[PDB]
């Protein structure tokens, strides 16, 4: 079963491609619609894996140096084995020299294909968490913050180091537990510094005065985070707080980069409203002026909006140079500057989480998600991945969308026409979860190979190293087509699509080519008579693939309008990060209901499915919904008002960023998600006009 | 929405109080010191001077004046308050001595609650006649 | 008295043995007993002369010397609700005028006629006319803003060397001491930078555990990081302040920083004390070498060196001239142990109306004497009395012009002073012409007037009001010479005469006011003859040329000829006069001639020693009083009632090496001795020490340095510049 195949294989290898059989031929690569591609996630947890605790195995050739994998020819007579690759055979280290039939390699063996070594490389470095801390808000949203930093000081490890940079019109690195004293070293937010400067003016396991271990300093930091005050400047009337964030940003970058570089850290920044003085300014200190929106940045009436995107782009790319992770919390009423900002945890594997106010259980336990630990007490993140990617000689690689940044290597597995970040064969991820999934796109120039290849450095401090190796059919000549139309995930193609399709409306018709490719898709795969749109079907292989493009090219992804930027930034950060599941659930949220009739029950996303004596349950990803309808919206009546609570709860756990939950009715104003997410202008119409063009010219 | 109070006994214009921080006050010092002599038991007990970017605001109570500036941008509203919580104070503290003393700034000393106060509406977030001065001068 | 002619050739013992008195203008009887005390205003010639032409003859420097904020010891305030100033040049009314009308007053300043205002009452009886001395209450006009309330900075210097000098610890402790005796009142702030390489300031809130020490580390742009709790009020932030006090010596025990910003650290206190103003105390203890404001380090002189001074750089006097124009004075404490230019760094008092205080190699276990001598003078720096944002003008008759001025001020407008802050033990001299001819007048008058903000947040101004007679014969100049105030007014213009030319012009040209002025003298009458009035001249004149001041052929290092410079600058006459001619007492065997009167104590009078080594004796002990110090030296073969009754020990070799004072033993000697001392001491309100350390042998005889009179290889004796001025006189 194809599909025992799809799930068996993600399960495994935490990989999901467009095609699991691919061209043979130079005819048929040239004229795929929809690219080889992979939804990878390189850390995906499974039913607990032997960690090997010896080094990998390595192809003994200069250029191939692949991994031994399931699919290399063994000889254990001659205690030999040849690289799939590169065919390159090689000897047996030392301590394979016992390799026996009876008793083999775990990397060999089928069901240890996707496996984890641990390797030594010396000491391992501490942890290193960086709070940056806007002090511009009220006393009840500050009190909260606080509350929330002092509580993720609870949990980091005792190794760890910590460091505190509060803001506001000025920035303070504070120089932790100089006992009697407390100080800190004050800087304007109205010039920039970088990090040869600031390193200059500022000055067994490592640590500075300014980043010690948790150990040591956890009480002086537990008690400063408690006396934080907001900033002690004046704000006139009419005017807004003068915040710093775009200096106190490079400071607490700058920081990490001249003390610990190249080494897994944490800048975690805390906002409570725009930055309005410096570089990396986003709006005015006049109330009068509001913060730009989508309207007024197409109407060339927003002046801060490039020359403060710019900013944060090159501190972007000066951390994941670097190698550090940098997290935006920001809560507010007015937006914050997240499409300015929005490079930093993008570019880095950092975080990106929103609210409306610090003082709210949304951002509470949200914030505590971050430190969640597994079966060891340990935290759910690494830091400093690289990512490399060995292909057979007929694959190539056009590029990546996800969170990572090219190290631009070059080799002969980089393809001439490049995606997204492109034009290399290894990418770094400076943060990374068992949910980061990146989408690496592919091209042919049989059993094809691809080996993924992570390294990162662990909660534990540990370097360990993931190696992921898959195999592919290559098509048969005489059945090339109809191999290929069988091995199609439509649900992996289509959130592969709408990689595409966001990457470039992010960075600028995009909806013109998202139909061009649909259309082609149909007159390809699809069972039609010329000229009869009433002939048109589709196989079980492709029936939902034009479902999941209509309501892609109606989301919020890309009609922008509607919402404000950093609402669209926040929505396009979080689908270009997870898997495949709940990326189909952003484009096309599942809808349950709850009746009397029967237990609850998925229906369709259509205005037939709003039944007055019935209660549903949207679950956007971001966003969980109870609608009631208009008769119920006054034992028996409890298992029912409740059934959907219960199946909300649980849901609303596991996921990360805290879905905003909602109880409405029939009237009631926010019954308006509900009715924008449901229903050219409808299916039935966007499908009729679909097969008038695809039994059309091609 | 600034700074310049002052606290002055309406009959010969003799100072009793003030507060001024900078870091001009040379010119509206002296409007103000006008403004003081000028004032007489036929003036209008609370009134409003317009001075272009700048605007005056005071009231009268027991032959003592209490006068403020600021830029006209700062709420009227606001401005009133202020000395009202100015008056109710020094009338408790001094309304009595008033009358009698003759040094000038003989209640240096009110210089410690002014300030206290006048921070409780230099802050959003803390939270009659009008004449042009040119005219009244 | 004495209208007699002098040989200082056959006298050579003329210093007189009890103190001198100031000369008594030669005035009617009912003028001079309302004239001004002389301690706070005099006149190098109390009889003026009535022509420049004769005041060129006479060859002698026409001026005024004035202690005006001086310590009183009663004080008439009128508080009238009208000042009286003559309509003409202002001058307040003083006891000089001329009542004529009797409700028409004569100015005798400008001479005209005022009218005598209703609010004047027998006008003539008003306490405006019965005291030279007297303090007015001004008027709403007299200031340009509300009173400033009382503000102190302080600057403590926290580099390598510093932390060495243990000083810190010694001036928190005075402060912690002496914190409920600042002047001012409820209004009063404090404030406290520390510095090094960057800058820290201190805030201090009630709603933190902890000061917060908030640094600033952009040398080259410098700013205040906090606008509230920076100057926070004494009164309600005593438990504060009183913690960092306790706290700032424990915070750079282990200290690397060698560099001292100390440039943009003065910026920093400048830009903070800016919008009230105040005192500012800054306490260097090494060169400024990072940051604006540098200096480069100087080799000091030898014995050998010629005199081949001035700044090395404007930064300093431009920064000073700024904290001016804020109300902002600095007091410098530079206790350095090696050179730290201070010939630049003094410009920020000269020009703030401050004052600098030296303490060479300070050390808290090394140096003990400049341990208790800072000691002692913060005690007074912390209590004596305040007044701010001050200006002072000096008047004088019609004829009279004053032409340069000497002290720690600024002058706007000609005949104008600013004083950021006015102290109590700041002196000033001004030197004056006759612009035009007295042949009007026979009496002339000056007037100085201090405007002043007082610690208690009042205006007031303090008037003084001097008058002399007038005389047109050279001899009736002579007659009326104040020696001591002529010195004084000399050594101010030497000062001067080094910055603008250089130190041998400057001994030259004090030489050449004894030659010129008793040549002179001679060319109007064998040895070497001098009016009454001027026997003391070349010998303070001499005593002039071997101070640190103006002294050549001594080891002295460049710092503290700069600094003695500064005291000469900015000290009353009594202690300029007290520095340079010491007064030196035999106190081993004090009897009963005594100025007893005080009740039950008898406080004995020995006769004034002259300044020389025969006048000593290895039988007895000897004091000397320096005006700042009171050292005690013990000859060796000292009688040994002296040893154990009066210093505590049985011989000589077991006298304490470094002895800080004499202990209270009970023995009448040594209540005679105390008596002694501590009577000298109550004549001044700088408490000085009293180290007996000056034995026979123990490397700190600098007590012979003081010794004038005697020739020393590199200067000449009193008996030998005598015999080089007759050379002279009648060359
Ligand atoms: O211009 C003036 O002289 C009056 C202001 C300065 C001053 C005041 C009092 C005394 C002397 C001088
Ligand atoms: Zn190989
Ligand atoms: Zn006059």
């Amino acid at each position: 079963t194809y599909l025992e195949f799809i799930q068996q294989n993600e399960e495994r290898d935490g990989v999901r491609f467009s095609w699991n059989v691919w061209p043979s031929s130079r005819l048929e690569a040239t004229r795929m619609v929809v690219p080889v591609a992979a939804l990878f996630t390189p850390l995906k947890e499974r039913p607990d894996l032997p960690p090997i605790q010896y080094e990998p195995v390595l192809c003994s050739r200069t250029t191939c140096r692949a991994v031994l994998n399931p699919l290399c020819q063994v000889d254990y007579r001659a205690k030999l084995w040849a690289c799939n690759f590169c065919y390159q055979r090689n000897q047996f280290p030392p301590s394979y020299a016992g390799i026996s039939e009876l008793n083999q390699p775990a990397e060999l063996l089928p069901q240890f294909s996707s496996i984890e070594y641990v390797v030594l490389r010396g000491p391992q470095m501490p942890l290193i968490f960086l709070y940056v801390v806007d002090t511009c808000m009220e006393d009840e949203d500050l009190q909260a913050l606080k509350e929330s930093m002092q509580m993720s000081l609870s949990l980091l490890p005792p190794t760890a180091l910590v460091g505190l940079i509060t803001f506001g019109r000025m920035v303070q690195v504070h120089e932790l537990g100089c006992e009697g004293i407390s100080k800190s070293y004050v800087f304007r937010g109205t010039k920039d510094l970088s990090a040869k400067q600031l390193q200059e003016m500022l000055g067994p396991p490592p640590s500075n005065r300014f980043l010690q271990p948790v150990q040591k300093i956890d009480m002086n930091l537990t008690d400063l985070l408690g006396e934080l005050q907001r900033d002690p400047w004046p704000v006139p009337q009419g005017k807004r707080p003068l915040r710093s964030s775009g200096v106190a940003l490079s400071i607490a970058v700058g920081l990490l980069e001249c003390t610990f570089p190249n080494t897994g850290a944490r800048i975690m920044m805390f906002i409570g409203g725009p930055a309005t003085q410096g570089p990396g300014m986003v709006v005015g200190d006049e109330l009068k002026t509001p913060i730009r929106s989508w309207h007024d940045i197409d109407k060339d009436n927003a002046k801060y909006v490039k020359k403060g995107t710019k900013h944060f782009e090159a501190l972007a790319n000066r951390a994941a140079t670097t190698g550090h992770v940098i997290d935006i919390y920001a809560c507010a009423l007015d937006q914050t500057g997240l499409l300015e900002m929005k490079c930093c945890p993008n570019l880095t594997g950092g975080y990106m989480v929103m609210g409306d106010s610090f003082n709210t259980s949304l951002f509470k336990q949200t914030f505590q998600r971050v430190f969640t630990k597994d079966m060891h007490g340990q935290f759910k993140m690494g830091f400093g991945g690289t990512l490399e990617i060995k292909t057979s000689r007929e694959i190539k690689i056009s590029g990546a969308i996800g969170p990572c940044v090219s190290l631009n290597s070059k080799g002969p597995c980089v393809s001439e026409n490049e995606i997204g970040t492109g034009g290399t064969c290894q990418w770094k991820i400076c943060g990374l979860s068992p949910t980061t999934t990146l989408a690496i796109y592919f091209e042919v120039v049989g059993r094809g190979a691809i080996q993924f290849v992570t390294q990162y450095q662990h909660s534990s401090g540990q370097r360990r190293i993931r190696v992921t190796t898959i195999a592919r059919n290559w098509a048969d000549a005489q059945t090339q087509i109809q191999n290929i139309a069988a091995s199609f995930d439509q649900e992996a193609a289509a959130i592969l699509m709408a990689r595409l399709a966001i990457y470039r409306a992010e960075t600028e018709d995009v909806l013109r080519w998202l139909d061009r490719q649909l259309i082609r898709l149909c007159q390809k795969f699809g069972e039609y008579h010329k000229d009869d749109p009433s002939s048109f079907r589709f196989s079980e292989t492709f029936s939902l693939y034009p479902q999941f493009m209509f309501h892609l090219r109606r989301s919020s992804f890309l009609q922008v309008f509607n919402n404000s930027p950093d609402e669209s930034s926040y929505y396009r950060h979080h689908f270009m990060r997870q898997d495949l599941t709940q990326s189909l659930i952003m484009i096309q949220p599942i809808l349950y209901a709850y009746s009397f009739s029967g237990p609850p029950e998925p229906v369709l996303l259509d205005s037939s499915s709003i039944l007055a004596d019935r209660i549903l349950l949207m679950d956007t990803f971001f966003q969980i919904l109870i609608y009631h309808g208009e008769t119920i919206a006054q034992e028996n009546f409890r298992h029912l008002l409740q059934a959907p609570v219960d199946d909300a709860q649980e849901i609303l756990h596991s996921r990360f960023p805290m879905p905003r939950y909602i109880d409405t009715e029939h009237g009631g104003s926010q019954a308006r998600f509900l009715l924008s997410k449901v229903n050219d202008v409808s299916l039935q119409v966007f499908m009729d006009h679909l097969k008038k063009l695809a039994v059309s010219s091609a | 929405m600034v700074l310049l109070t002052m606290i002055a006994r309406v009959a010969d214009g003799l100072p009793l109080a003030a507060s001024m921080q900078e870091d001009d006050l040379q010119q509206y010092q002296s409007q103000a010191k006008q403004l003081f002599r000028k004032l007489n038991e036929q003036s209008p007990t609370r009134c409003t001077l317009e001075a272009g970017a700048m605007t005056f605001h005071y009231i009268i109570e027991q032959g003592v004046c209490y006068l403020v500036l600021c830029e006209a941008a700062f709420p009227k509203k606001l401005a009133f308050a202020y000395l009202e919580d100015l008056h109710s104070e020094f009338d408790e503290q001094h309304g009595k001595k008033v009358p009698t003393v003759s040094r000038p700034y003989s209640f240096i000393e009110f210089d410690t609650f002014i300030q206290k106060t006048k921070k409780l509406y230099i802050d959003s977030r803390a939270r009659i006649m009008v004449a042009n001065i040119e005219e009244v001068l | 008295e004495g209208l007699r002619v002098v040989n200082l050739l056959q006298e050579r013992n003329m210093l007189p043995s009890t103190p001198l008195k100031p000369p008594v203008p030669n005035l009617h009887e009912d003028i001079q007993k309302l004239n001004c005390n002389p301690e706070l205003f005099r006149c190098t010639l109390t009889s003026i002369p009535q022509t420049q032409a004769l005041l060129n003859k006479a060859k002698l420097p026409l001026g005024l010397l004035l202690h005006p904020f001086k310590d009183l010891v009663q004080l008439p305030v009128v508080t009238s609700s009208t000042i009286v100033r003559c309509r003409s040049c202002r001058t307040y009314i003083n006891p000089f005028v001329s009542f004529l009308d009797q409700r028409r007053w004569k100015c005798n300043l400008c001479y005209r006629v005022n009218d005598v205002p209703e609010e004047f009452l027998e006008p003539h009886r008003r306490p405006e006319v019965q005291n030279a001395t007297i303090e007015f209450m001004a008027p709403s006009e007299y200031m340009l803003r509300p009173p400033q309330p009382p503000v102190y900075l302080f600057v403590f210097d926290v580099s390598h060397n510093a932390v060495e000098t243990g000083y810190l610890n010694s001036v928190c402790q005075s402060l912690l001491d002496n914190l409920d005796l600042l002047p001012g009142n409820t209004r009063t702030k404090i404030g406290f930078i520390t510095f090094d390489s960057t800058i820290h300031f201190y805030g201090l809130q009630e709603s933190l555990s902890q000061p917060q020490m908030l640094i600033v580390s952009d040398i080259e742009d410098v700013f205040i990081p906090m606008p509230e709790n920076l100057l926070v009020n004494l009164n309600e932030s005593k438990e504060l302040v009183q913690d960092l006090l306790k706290t700032l010596p424990q915070m750079f025990t282990k200290t690397l920083e060698t560099q001292s910003a100390l440039g943009p650290a003065l910026q920093a206190a400048f830009k903070l004390m800016s919008p009230t103003g105040g005192r500012m105390s800054v306490f260097q203890t090494q060169l400024p070498t990072l940051g604006v404001g540098a200096l480069k380090p100087r080799e000091e002189p030898n014995h050998r060196s010629s005199a081949k001074m001035t700044p090395s750089t404007d930064f300093y006097k431009k920064l000073a001239l700024d904290c001016s124009g804020q109300q902002v004075a600095v007091d410098l404490f530079l206790l350095s142990g090696q050179y730290s230019d201070l010939a630049s760094l003094g410009c920020i008092s000269r020009y703030s109306a401050g004052s600098v205080y030296y303490y060479p190699s300070y050390h808290h276990q090394h140096n003990p004497v400049q341990v208790q001598k800072l000691q002692k003078e913060l005690q007074r720096y912390l209590t004596r009395k305040i007044g701010f944002e001050a200006v002072m003008r000096i008047r004088c008759t019609k004829g009279l012009s004053i032409h340069t001025f000497h002290g720690n001020f600024f002058v706007r407008s000609t005949d104008l002073l600013s004083l950021p802050n006015v102290n109590p033990d700041a002196g000033y001299a001004v030197q004056m012409s006759v612009e035009e001819s007295l042949t009007d007048t026979q009496l002339v008058s000056f007037q100085s007037a201090l405007l002043y903000t007082s610690s208690k947040g009042e205006r007031r101004i303090r008037v003084h009001t001097l008058c002399l007679p007038v005389v047109s014969t050279l001899n009736d100049v002579f007659l009326g010479a104040d020696v001591q105030a002529i010195s004084g007014l000399l050594a101010n213009m030497a000062v001067d005469r080094s910055m603008t030319a250089s130190l041998s012009d400057a001994r030259d040209a004090l030489v050449n006011a004894v030659i010129d002025s008793l040549s002179a003298y001679r060319s109007s009458v064998p040895g070497l003859m001098v009016p009454f009035s001027l026997r003391l001249f070349p010998l303070f004149v001499l005593a002039l040329l071997k101070q640190k001041s103006f002294q050549t052929g001594t080891n002295a290092r460049l710092d503290e000829r700069i600094f003695a410079m500064c005291q000469v600058k900015n000290q009353p006459l009594v202690y300029l006069m007290l520095t340079t001619h010491p007064s030196l007492y035999r106190v081993d065997n004090l009897s009963d001639e005594g100025a007893l009167n005080i009740s039950d104590r008898t406080i004995p009078q020995p006769p004034i020693l002259q300044l020389s080594v025969e006048k000593l004796s290895r039988d007895g002990a000897f004091l000397m009083d320096a005006g700042s110090v009171l050292m005690l030296w013990v000859g060796k073969n000292c009688t040994q009632n002296f040893l154990s009754q009066v210093l505590g020990v049985q011989n000589y070799a077991s006298i304490p090496q470094p002895m800080t004072d004499l202990p209270e033993l009970d023995t009448p000697e040594s209540a005679r001795i105390i008596a002694f001392i501590s009577w000298l001491r109550e004549q001044r309100p700088f408490f000085p020490i009293l180290y007996v350390i000056a034995d026979e042998s123990p490397m700190k005889a600098n007590f012979l340095q003081n010794m004038i009179e005697d020739r020393t290889e590199s200067a000449l004796s009193y008996y030998e510049f005598l015999l080089h001025i007759q050379q002279q006189v009648n060359k």
